[PDB]
């Protein structure tokens, strides 16, 4: 029951991996072989589609019809000094050698160093007035967006 | 034939009309608010911003495409006209 | 000050590997991740306390999940009622030293955030090299005489008389 | 290739995390060497987690939309 509910999300989440590899592996060879004939709209369209469809699909498979983001257990159980061929079978040769430290390195839950300063900013903008004026600002702006979509819906016919 | 070229120009004109509306619709369609059901909303706002950025650049490049495709027919119209062609020859 | 991983253990129970080695692994030593006060008041000042968890709302650590071949997984949990166990984090051992097992969606979010930042920083540098001009454009920072047919035809006559010779 | 260097490694930055996600979700799906346990716990937010994120997210979305419109 529950395990199939995890599976129906994670299988398509790793199916998104195939689309991401099909984008990036083609980009790798086409960047080296075809550095010239610079066409900024051509690469802008690729960036736009990568921003559009991948970021919507991984979000819709991670934010709905999914197990809760605080529920499951990420467990590493087997690790060896030598190369474990199961991972190179799964990852198709990626993450080689299978070191001892690469398994703790896999669970890199620590964010970037600049995330510390943006958390410092998140503690800094709370020193002034917060959730009292900005709350009614975003409420009025949500009503304003409702007004805008009403304008579009009355101008679409 | 000539009618094939006329139909091609008409088709690309209608595609230019469609692209602008398709760019303006998806900007405000994604701006609606929905309740969270096991979402972890920390990643959705940056996704919406990064998708809004390319959608506005789509409008910018649609305007550039309009500028280029108008100039495409500018040289097509300039070669076969009759405002003063039979008039300026004898003047 | 984070629940997501410490690596401090005691050297007493490292070399022993048995089924009961994770069962008695509740509060052998103090540790910072082992929650004190109400959870740890059953051990280190009462003896034969394993049957006294329910009578005085003491909290034991999870011993339900136990594997013998590979390693031991100890947990931290809380319970205010008997016959009920709810945890907050799992602490698996690797060759003796502990670590915390994180959640699925939390590490998913913390990885895709770095992915989005990486893609944005990748897009940032692309504006630094392309330079546009309305006339010049974009740049980076770095026949026959129509007698050859009879010329070649009688030259063909020469090839069937003087062929190329090796 | 002396140009387009940081974009390549910054794409591998997204490549590696997504590969790790694929590997862990392909080892979660396999029943061997994996422990499955429903741990239904709730993490309390000190602030209004949808609303406090909406304080900044839609504001920055509209501001960046206007900025990238004015760029072109």
């Amino acid at each position: 029951r529950e395990e199939k509910q995890l599976e129906a999300s994670l299988d398509a989440l790793l199916s998104q991996v195939a689309d991401l590899k099909n984008s990036l592996g083609s980009f790798i060879c086409k960047l080296e072989n075809e550095y010239g004939r610079l066409t900024w709209p051509s690469v802008l369209d690729s960036f736009a589609l990568l921003s559009g469809q991948l970021n919507t699909l991984n979000k819709v498979l991670k934010h709905e019809k999914t197990p809760l983001f605080r529920n499951q257990v990420i467990i590493p159980l087997v690790l060896s000094p030598d190369r474990d061929e199961d991972l190179m079978r799964q990852t198709e040769g990626r993450v080689p050698v299978f070191s001892h430290e690469v398994v703790p390195d896999h669970l890199r839950t620590k964010p970037d160093p600049e995330v510390e300063e943006q958390e410092k900013q998140l503690t800094t903008d709370a020193a002034r007035i917060g959730a009292d004026a900005a709350q009614k600002q975003i409420q009025s702006l949500n009503k304003m967006c409702s007004n805008l979509l009403e304008k579009i819906s009355k101008e679409e016919r | 034939s000539k009618e094939t070229l006329l139909q091609s120009y008409n088709k690309r004109l209608k595609d230019d009309i469609k692209s602008i509306m398709d760019n303006f619709t998806e900007i405000i369609k994604t701006a609606k608010i929905e309740d969270e059901t096991q979402v972890s909303r920390a990643t959705q706002g940056e996704q919406d911003n990064y998708e809004m950025h390319v959608r506005a650049a789509n409008i910018v490049r649609a305007g550039e495409s309009l500028m280029k495709l108008v100039s495409d027919l500018k040289q097509f119209l300039i070669l076969n006209d009759f405002p003063s062609v039979n008039e300026a020859i004898d003047q | 000050d984070n629940l997501l991983g410490i690596s401090w253990v005691d050297s007493s129970w490292i070399p022993i590997l048995n089924s009961g080695s994770v069962l008695d692994y509740f509060s052998e030593r103090s540790n910072p991740f082992y929650d004190r006060t109400c959870n740890n008041e059953v051990v280190k000042m009462q003896r034969l306390t394993l049957e006294h968890l329910n009578q005085m709302v003491g909290i034991e650590y999870i011993l339900l999940h136990a594997q013998e071949p590979i390693l031991f997984i100890i947990r931290k949990q809380q319970r205010q009622s008997p016959a009920q166990v709810i945890p907050l984090a799992d602490y698996y051992i690797i060759a003796g030293v502990i670590y915390q097992a994180p959640d699925l969606g939390s590490v998913i979010n913390s990885r895709v955030l770095t992915a989005v930042h990486g893609i944005q920083s990748a897009f940032d540098e692309a504006m630094s090299y392309c330079r546009y001009h309305p006339s010049k454009g974009y740049w980076w920072h770095f026949s026959s005489i129509f007698q050859r047919q009879r010329v070649d035809a009688l030259l063909l006559d020469l090839r069937q008389k003087f062929p190329p010779k090796f | 290739l002396w140009p387009w260097d940081s974009v390549r490694n910054n794409l591998r930055s997204a490549l590696t995390e997504m590969c790790v996600l694929y590997d862990v979700l392909s080892i979660v799906r396999d029943k061997k060497f994996m422990t499955l346990d429903p741990v239904s716990q709730d993490a309390l937010p000190p602030k209004q987690n949808p609303q406090t994120l909406q304080l900044i997210s839609k504001k920055k979305s509209l501001a960046g939309a206007a900025q990238i419109l004015l760029k072109g």
